[PDB]
């Protein structure tokens, strides 16, 4: 983004896709746990099992369990 | 004679049922533990201690 390397639309929509998912992967991996610190005896692995599907997707996407080097430079990998 | 106690030196008292008392509670011990760990871990969850 800094030399303007043109990013395109379409590979912007994916990375939005990437990001809008990561909204996702953080709101789980706070709520559980905050479900787990509040009181919320139960649901702890009530939200890892909703989470699994999202592993699924990471892995197949790029990379191994986070999706590592879903980023190169010119675009994504 | 009679010396000191001739019926009573120990054969009053028998220790079987309070044995076995104590197996049951034991064994009732392991019943709930296993209840325990083989439904509150297992309600959506995988089973218990296999």
């Amino acid at each position: 983004f800094l030399e303007n390397i043109q990013i395109p639309q379409r590979a912007s929509y994916i990375r939005v896709i990437m990001l809008e998912l990561s909204r996702i992967a953080s709101h789980l991996l706070w709520l559980g746990p905050f479900m787990a610190d509040l009181g919320a005896q139960t649901p702890f692995f009530y939200i890892f099992r909703e989470r699994e599907l999202i592993y699924d997707l990471f892995e197949a996407a790029t990379g191994m369990r986070m999706m590592h080097n879903y980023f190169r430079i010119g675009g994504v990998a | 004679s009679k010396l000191e106690l001739l019926k009573e030196v120990y054969g009053l008292i028998s220790i079987l049922p309070i044995l076995t008392l104590l197996l049951g509670i034991t064994i009732e011990v392991l019943v709930i533990v296993w209840l325990e760990r083989e439904i509150s871990a297992s309600i959506q969850q995988r089973i218990g201690p296999e």
